[PDB]
RNA sequence: CCCC
RNA sequence: CCCC
RNA sequence: CCCC
């Protein structure tokens, strides 16, 4: 609270262009068409994808494509100050925006009058869960099969005392001066277009094309353990039917 | 390591030919969905670590008659035999008369009833479908008075509890709960 | 109404193997699935337990915070169990608030938990008048397999039973962990007709919702129950059904000292 | 507080097997198909029954069989402290259970594609109401001439001092060890199988099956009047019809 | 006392035949409902406190008009003269031309209308209706044009409010408010 | 709109009865139904009562409890109106949160009581601007044959007027009855045309939902009206129901001399 | 705080005479994307009014065979009022909407839309006195350059009660302090009232004093008309300024 | 659907224009349409102001009053910041607050306000800990021909500059201007291809709701963004795009201060 | 609550 | 409200 | 929350 950076490295000893410790894994439930379960720093999330199913009851379908919905819930347990169950407006909001991510990428012209569905829980929550959250689903889509032209992967660039930095931890969201979370296409191995874009503090016009920058690194260095995860469960296809 | 991501280039258009899990783009191929990418006779495709089944001439398939219209029964086709995924192209199909058996049929009625779940092979396009084959037919039918499940007993289907009884196009599989 | 079809194929080979006295998985009548029980899962709350049975698995949390305590009852802690059986944890959930299976589920758990009196409630007192502790247990599914229910009453005495009092940070003192005095446990059974199977899996259900469900504490003392479900409950069947559920209570218990 | 049994004796001075006073008047409401009026102890509950009738959304009705809802609800009066209107978890829960009762002894199957709608309000509430409301929804059903495969009938047992009283009252749930509302389909003038089970408490297995018996015998005693209700609506019908050739 | 409440043994199955009121099961018969006991010719039914009709053929019957082809008209039933207790078996009717006024028709137009309330008597089962009799036929017809009631005037129809006149298959109750 | 085919022909009739100058049941156009209003039916209860308006029954519970007083007035404390039209009476009543007629149900009465200052606010005061009596007034409809309005409206005098409060139970001195200073009555007719019809039956409700309610005081004010459903009233006939309702109220007043 | 007094030498506290409406202006057809639409100034109670129809109706089982449907919903934006207020529908909001709609159900013509919802919407800007007039007065311009077809006009104002005297178009503190309040709407047709369309009121008032105050209502409904009428000529002569362009 | 219709064809029309680099009402790609800023168009308000921006219009109203601030700032005021998109501006708009779209505008208005620090919640305080001034800011679309939300941006930081502290009302002292540091500008513009557009219109609109959504202070920083939409942002196209917004946003920071 |  |  |  006194100092965000001493020395050049943040309260928690990492770089400014280091990500946190990261964990995922594909297929982890049974009762869903595709899943993940993932961990970034503190946070602890897990999501399910369901379709393409039927839409229902009815007339809500679109005749020439895929409808994608996607509900972002926090658990009571999941924060420091138990939450109440329930759709805040940051949750309404957090879900169209990573709803409107997977609508660019999916190719929902493949799936009239169907839905695909995404939910997905944070189990524990730090600075970042809505980024987590991303990731996750991502891989649950790509697990579940779903068509998509390539893949999301998103970091949060935050800043504290004047510095940029890479997937800003509590403290640096509760007394930075800035928090912009990204999403990126990456298709072929490289980062293409943004998929997600939402900034709120104080940035120059330079510091924003940077932090821009800043992003796109802990997106390929996370894509890659969303590829080994997904490579993961390769095998294990792979390994259940060689049996 | 033949592997893929979604979004991995698998080349250029006028070199390779498009198939299952694959889209272009830019006159590039890509691999749409994570899989063991296969390629012949310049064909490029697919295998995806979990494939969204397709109903196609060919298929066993489950479903339900929702709607007994004259020579013609609707069935809601649910699930495509051998693939626990839900299919992406299931809905209504038909079954008409002259597919419900080999031998002759008339009154349709008289071989699959309002509400049964049956078996039987896609042999068109549009889920029609045939009854014809031993394997295929009806898998579990209601007593059409008391409402309930009817017990199969010789060639004919008899209502415990009420005593009714019906005749009905049987899959060999009925009341097995298998299929 | 598709997904009905897949069901009703399955209901009929399960009703099949009742017919033939077997489970389609060989299990004993009498018989739960393997059952693990990790504590800690949840750092941040004060207490958590994860639980899988079978492949159905479940999350409990607990957190606390000081409170008004109620008017007619002071001297007591307050004890608030909740459970979401959110979308993901089934292809069959809607979102919302909870339905009214979401809500016995609840009102089933904190029912043994408190018939049980398995946490000391006036020790849970700050300052007799108005300020008391706040227990917040809150289930949520994450797979469905099969019998959340007792997979969450089984999670919530675990997580209660790892619970630390958030004391300072609240200024009351140092921080110590929760006076559990018992450990309710629940056996669910799906009667069928004029059998029953204890411990059900998602596939059993497809016979039908129709179970009971017997509640002991540590003195095999029976603590809650609940027949739920439309059909008609044999007594000699239920009489039955009493004893080997406080059994199957007893081996559960067991799981619980875990060394 | 001091003892809820002394002497043999309960604080209302009714012994450990014996019923609170209960009265069941059929068809009572005008508008409904059929009603009951009941009291019970302190407890004042009124019943109304509807359809078969029509059904919509045309998606909630089950093509092979009757739908059954059940609504049960506290008239904010009915308590000691003004209850909010509207529904609560305690609720939506013995709308449920007592829905489920039901279920399992109407003839749904007779009427396909319909619903057959239960309404039931307390207006003033002592223990054993969820009790009070089955057994007037009962009578309700029987009077609206629904088909039933027997009667409902229900009494609660409970435990004070050790003991098992019968039908408890107000300070014998609230100071007591054990709460446990039975419900039985009655055939034959004789119990056949239990409808209706919960328990909230302390009891030992040995209680368990020894409440069952209490509730039993209860349970007899309180069906030979929701009879005697039904009875009277008869003897009822059939001197209107005098009157008319009259 | 013939008087029986539900849930009592009325006999063995062997011995009496299930009649309105009683159902079967375990081999025994038993009171559906409460009321008078009466078996008459080996014949046991309970007459129910409480009937809820059900529309047969004979049943004079009313229900307005939902929908008109060209060869029928679709009449929504709703009502069994005689109690008024909603009928079990309520729903759409059939009213074919020729059953409408033992005289040659060439439109359903010509006798019935679109919301236009009947009176019917029961031909047949699926609630096939007919209108041939003085006392069948429309009971209330709204004005094509404008929609106000339209008051009889002799043999025709006719608003106030508009002035056009209408023709349709009267009913003699019509305006009476009864049926 | 199945359950309306016949409600349509019951309007006929009723309609058809109208045109001869005459009510399906032989009443006059001013004539009440029978009534019974029967107080102290629910005990556990602060007050309450049980009024029967033809086969039309409604039951009013009041409940008394200490509370804060509006921001606005420290002063004199409050009384509360609600209304459940549940499922209990008509099938046309739906499970669930109010809607526009139990609102303006309870709305109506409300106001002949609110408007008429038939109690005392400012009496049931505990510590000025502190805490103050808040009296609950629960109507609770049973059997609705039509103007269950005016039966609430009855009823809640009826049930008012035997209050008793709750000061022992709150350790706030002797119970004692609630002061009641008038007797707030409301008249419903039913307007068909250029005729009206007082307290309809709910057969003769076939007709349309289009009445207007006259509601007036001990001296014959008249201290609330409310007109409702969609037609245009006859100032003409508006003018004659005014002094008709005003005598009907008075009528009926005259029946709580128990 | 209270006036008190109220009236005063024969004058209020505004200095308005006993059959004196307050300031009223009233622009036709100010918002584009509606079909007719109304703002209106009365007093000091400043609303908006949208019309929206006949047209297309789901759910569609609320639609209705024989003749269009009418829905109405009065709305007071937060900060209309003096102490800022809950967005959304109270009780109150909820009666005012039922009462508003039957006022013009008795004068649309339903009958010529089938199956159609006209649908009409009321914003409250700024609340004062007597609001649910202002916005009943601003539904019927909308209504009428929507082109409805209606059997009339709507028009109304309400009758208070100051110190023993009769006041027309009561403001704030006669209608917090006065005795009574009275709320009319008239179907106008052929330049003269012709009918009641809503009336509702609270207080005391004697039976002499009722029919009074119907006379002096009139009065106001016929002036407040006039100024409907100078509305509508003013969008005639832009509609016709248009072509002609 | 069926409104659906004739959009379609319209988004047929701009996208032609799009083809040959112009618009459909000859603008320009980096300029909005007329602007107009009423201040004081709600008295009984101690802020208001109302955006005309094309055609579309929306009005802002600033309220306050005493309170108690939340659990963490012990030290300032507050200010909420809601919205309704009524059906009044449009028919499809739900009639119940609060739809999504809805709760977005509000927030996306709510960061620019709340990040720009644009207001002294330091200078809002009545007593510490207890009592602060509650700032309450509700948007109220009238008419949407597009942009709402730029408008709504507009009209807000119109407003809050132009209120007056209630003060004396509450017994707190003399009135006074509310304290407003910065003035935060939101530029809206539409994306499709590779082409930006504007602050767009309604008619534009008719190609997809893919915009992008930038917001900068007085000095120029960035106090929010927002993608919107479901479309892939190229990164070449933000970059111009961030200058051409943040030029834009000086463009009506003169509009603003005459 | 009622009122606006 | 705002954050998580 | 729990009971009523
Ligand atoms: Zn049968
Ligand atoms: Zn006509």
């Amino acid at each position: 609270p006194e100092k965000l950076i001493v020395d050049g490295l943040r309260l928690d000893g990492r770089k400014f262009d280091e990500l946190r410790p990261i964990k995922i894994e594909a297929s982890v439930l049974k009762r869903a068409d595709g899943s993940c379960y993932l961990e970034m720093g503190k946070n602890k999330v897990i999501a399910a994808v369901f379709g393409p199913r039927e839409v229902h009851p009815e007339h809500l379908q679109d005749p020439s494509k895929a409808i994608i919905r996607y509900r972002y819930n926090m658990a009571p347990f999941s924060v420091e100050e138990r939450k109440r169950p329930g759709p805040d407006r940051r949750s309404i909001e957090i879900s169209k925006v990573s709803k409107e991510a997977f609508e660019a990428v999916i190719m929902k012209e493949l799936f009239p009058r169907s839905a695909i569905d995404i939910f997905v829980e944070v189990l524990q929550a730090d600075a970042g869960s809505r980024t987590a959250c991303l990731n996750a689903a991502s891989v649950a889509l790509v697990d579940a099969g779903v068509p998509m032209k390539g893949m999301i992967t998103s970091v949060a660039v935050g800043k504290a005392d004047g510095q940029l930095v890479l997937d800003p931890m509590k403290e640096e969201d509760n007394f930075g001066e800035a928090d912009m979370p990204f999403a990126f296409l990456i298709r072929n191995g490289k980062i293409e277009s943004i998929a997600l874009l939402q900034m709120d503090g104080r940035m120059t016009r330079d510091e924003v094309k940077q932090a821009i920058e800043l992003a796109k690194k802990g997106a390929l260095q996370i894509y890659e353990m969303q590829r080994e995860a997904i490579l993961r469960r390769y095998i294990e296809v792979g390994e259940e039917m060689d049996e | 390591m033949r592997f893929v991501m979604p979004g991995d280039r698998i080349g250029s258009a006028e070199e390779y030919v498009k198939g299952e899990g694959v889209y272009e783009e830019g006159g590039e191929l890509f691999a749409a969905v994570a899989g063991k990418l296969i390629i012949k006779d310049r064909v490029a495709k697919v295998e995806s670590i979990s494939p969204i089944p397709e109903i196609v001439k060919g298929d066993v398939v489950l479903g339900r008659v929702v709607d007994l219209r004259n020579s013609i029964a609707l069935i809601e086709v649910s699930s495509k035999k051998g693939e626990n995924r839900g299919p992406s192209n299931r809905g209504i199909g038909i079954l008409h008369v002259s597919n419900v058996d080999e031998g002759y049929v008339k009154e349709i009625s008289e071989a699959v009833g309002y509400l049964d779940i049956l078996k039987a092979r896609v042999i068109g396009d549009n889920l029609r479908l045939s009854t014809k084959e031993e394997e295929m037919g009806v898998l579990r039918a209601l007593c059409s008075n008391c409402k309930t499940e009817m017990v199969r007993e010789g060639d004919i289907l008899k209502c415990p509890e009420c005593g009714r009884v019906e005749k009905r196009k049987i899959s060999t599989d009925y009341g097995k709960g298998e299929w | 109404m598709p997904e009905d079809i897949l069901v009703d194929i399955k209901r009929d080979y399960v009703l099949s193997k009742l017919r033939d006295n077997e489970r389609i998985d060989g299990r004993g009548f009498d018989e739960f699935r393997k059952v693990e029980i990790i504590p800690n899962v949840i750092e941040k709350a004060e207490g958590s337990a994860l639980v899988k049975l079978g492949d159905t698995q479940v999350v409990v949390g607990v957190k606390m915070q000081p409170g008004e305590p109620a008017p007619d009852t002071p001297d007591r802690g307050v004890i608030i169990v909740n459970a979401e059986l959110v979308p993901l944890a089934s292809p069959t959930f809607e979102p919302g608030p909870p339905d009214e299976n979401s809500i016995e589920l609840a009102r089933v758990v904190d029912r043994g938990i408190r018939e049980s009196e398995a946490v000391d409630l006036s020790k849970l007192v700050i300052e007799e008048g108005e300020k008391v502790w706040i227990v917040f247990v809150d289930i949520h599914a994450l797979d469905d397999d099969g019998n959340l229910l007792d997979a969450s009453a089984l999670a919530a005495i675990a997580a209660l039973m790892n619970t630390k009092v958030p004391a300072e940070r609240f200024d009351l003192g140092e921080d110590y962990l929760l006076p559990v005095r018992d450990l309710p446990v629940s056996v669910t059974s799906l009667i069928v007709g004029n059998k029953y199977l204890v411990d059900p899996s998602r596939e059993e259900m497809s016979v039908g919702d129709t179970t009971l469900t017997i509640t002991t504490d540590k003195d095999d003392n029976v603590v809650a129950m609940q027949k739920s479900g439309g059909y008609l409950l044999d007594e000699k069947l239920f009489d039955e059904l009493l004893d080997v559920s406080i059994n199957c209570a007893r081996k559960l218990r067991e799981k619980f000292k875990e060394i």
